């Protein structure tokens, strides 16, 4: 029951299932540790699930993982408790859990089938990582027996775009593996790029791999439209206003950062299985969502 | 009253042959539809309802599409009457035929087989009710005509069109075709008619959507020598001696009726209905209700059905349905 098996939890439920982003995992191991709390109490029971979402974030430098703790932490409480026992309460907050993993399995295929009409027929689509997200929502556009490229950048630090690339054209499409550093010459020849997201900032713009934000740059000065993808739970509440405001509990894991931001004036159409978006209504939607 | 029109659909320039064997004339698909289907869309455009088509040889299969029409269906806004008739092969029985049964009330709009066209012919309609009714019959036909330039491929090397008319009440004072005439041969019966300006042209379409009156019944039954339109409209020329009650002509400027009549026009008309020179009237707008002709147009003219699976770098640069 102890911190050391949550840990290794995570670690197990990461291990076995790659294909499963960080944060649902984290959610997952989460909701194990709800079923054996063995504790009887309300609050004694927010203070467990604080403490082993702080130590997940201390394991897994990701946004995801501690993102989706606090929505956790949100949709346990979120109407009236009708607290009566302070354990009939576990069983209808863990019902609501089991809800959330509901919806958070569906996610995916909601943002799919939601964006896959999105990408014009004969065009060139550049995202920049392992988005299994981004990943899946052209899979769909595939399916729908369209025609079109990809071009994918390969985010130098580990190698994510050749992975992207290898289980891409495992799907059969014109893949194109440029080199990261290069995005400003294939920026010219694409029209739109979607791009895979690792968090939602307040404001409406996007966190994501250390090169999002430049590729950003570029494709808006060419007014080559810019799409990005992140379901529900990656929205947070963290309002950077310059790339070195960032909290640095996310950007490690010589001195190189893993992640930055992009300001909501570039972004421009998000993809929520909310629905789609205008970066202000990422903003809107998340002062009411979050509660 | 209601605007009723005669209609044939067997034109009787017998050219799609071999073709004519399988699936009779007007059934032909030109861009998967009816071209009677189009002319018919046409008739409810004008705002006519109560049209009588009508189909001698290969009359069945014509039936046999039909029954499914856009009109043919019970809220239709167009009663149709297949009278299955196999004697006459020429359009002058037909004509005698509506003065026969007295189908005509007044004020028809005769059409051939497969006309397309996008025109409102209610500007002329009008005017044509204005001096036949503010003339008392002095009128017994107002031809409709389109303007157009020699060049283009509306007029192939088969069919032209050259007119003599006024420019006052716009009557016709000769019509004639143009198959090898380096000169022409227009008679002074024009100015000793009147001595106040005489127009010629050879920028008007054949587009054969004459407006005419049930007394055009009449001057077929009267003398059963005329055997088409052209044959009308000469012999009605020649004979102004007396009883003539000439033509009064006039032309659009703004819409496109072309009487589709050999492969090259069924060609030009094709690929400019593509181009949706007509439009309301194209594919994708599937103004005929009927099912697969669902066409999701697209980029740059290029049109699409559902489900065309389209083959992986198959350029396709412009017009393909």
């Amino acid at each position: 029951m102890d911190d050391k098996e949550l840990i290794e939890y995570f670690k197990s439920q990461m291990k076995e299932d790659p294909d499963m982003a960080s944060a649902v995992a984290a959610i997952r191991t989460l909701l194990e540790f709800l079923k054996r709390d063995k504790g009887e109490t309300i609050q004694g029971l927010r203070a467990n699930l604080t403490s082993a979402i702080e130590t997940l974030c201390g394991v897994d430098s990701s946004v995801a993982v501690s993102s989706g703790g606090e929505l956790f932490l949100r949709f346990i409480s979120l109407a009236s408790l009708e607290y009566s026992d302070y354990s009939k309460c576990k069983k209808i907050m863990i019902e609501r859990g089991e809800l959330f993993l509901r919806r958070i399995s569906l996610s995916r295929n909601k943002i799919a089938d939601l964006c896959h009409t999105f990408i014009k027929d004969g065009a060139t689509i550049l995202t920049h990582a392992y988005s299994r997200v981004v990943l899946r929502v052209l899979e769909a556009a595939v399916a729908a027996k369209k025609r079109f490229s990809v071009y994918v950048t390969e985010s130098q630090p580990d190698l994510s775009g050749k992975k992207m690339a290898k289980a891409l054209c495992h799907l059969n499409v014109p893949v194109t593996v440029v080199l990261d550093a290069a995005v400003g010459y294939i920026m010219e020849k694409a029209d739109l790029v979607i791009v895979g997201a690792e968090g939602v900032v307040e404001n409406g713009g996007i966190i994501n791999k250390i090169g999002t934000n430049q590729m950003a740059v570029c494709a808006k000065a060419q007014n080559k439209p810019f799409y990005v993808v992140a379901e529900s739970f990656k929205f947070v509440r963290l309002f950077p206003l310059n790339q070195q405001d960032v909290p640095d509990k996310f950007k490690y894991k010589e001195e190189h950062p893993w992640v930055d931001y992009t300001a909501p004036s570039l972004i421009t159409l998000l993809f929520t299985d909310l629905g789609v978006l205008t970066p202000s209504a990422v903003s809107d939607e998340l002062i009411k969502l979050y509660l | 009253p209601p605007l009723q029109a005669v209609l044939v659909a067997d034109s009787f320039d017998r050219r799609f042959f071999p073709i004519s064997k399988d699936q009779p004339r007007v059934l032909l698909p030109l861009a998967n539809v009816a071209l009677i289907d189009y002319t018919l869309e046409f008739l409810t455009a004008t705002g006519v309802q109560e049209t009588f088509v009508f189909c001698c040889w290969k009359a069945a299969q014509i039936k046999e599409h039909l029954l499914k029409s856009k009109w043919c269906r019970p809220t239709s806004l167009n009663v149709v009457r297949i009278i299955t008739s196999e004697l006459y092969r020429s359009l002058g029985d037909v004509l005698r035929d509506v003065d026969a049964k007295a189908l005509v009330r007044s004020d028809f709009l005769l059409v051939y087989g497969d006309v397309i066209s996008n025109i409102n012919i209610t500007r002329a309609l009008e005017e044509h009710r204005l001096r036949r009714k503010l003339e008392k019959n002095v009128s017994v036909m107002t031809m409709i005509f389109k303007e157009s330039s020699p060049s283009h491929p509306t007029r192939c090397h088969e069919d032209n069109v050259v007119v003599a008319v006024d420019s006052t009440t716009n009557r016709v004072l000769h019509f004639q075709k143009t198959q090898g005439l380096r000169r022409f041969a227009f008679p002074l019966s024009l100015f000793q008619g009147s001595s106040d300006g005489v127009e010629v042209r050879y920028d008007l379409l054949d587009c054969h959507i004459s407006i005419c009156s049930p007394q055009v019944a009449q001057l077929f039954t009267d003398n059963f020598d005329y055997q088409t339109r052209d044959d009308f409209v000469r012999g009605l020329l020649v004979n102004e001696e007396i009883l003539g009650n000439q033509i009064h002509m006039h032309v659009t400027a703004k819409e496109y009726g072309a009487r589709v009549s050999n492969l090259h026009m069924y060609s030009a008309v094709c690929a400019d209905v593509i181009r949706r020179w007509v439009y309301p009237l194209t594919p994708e707008a599937n103004f005929t209700d009927s099912t697969t002709q669902s066409c999701t147009h697209s980029r740059h003219n290029i049109y699409r059905g559902p489900e065309v699976s389209l083959g992986h770098g198959s350029i396709l640069e412009e017009n393909v349905l």
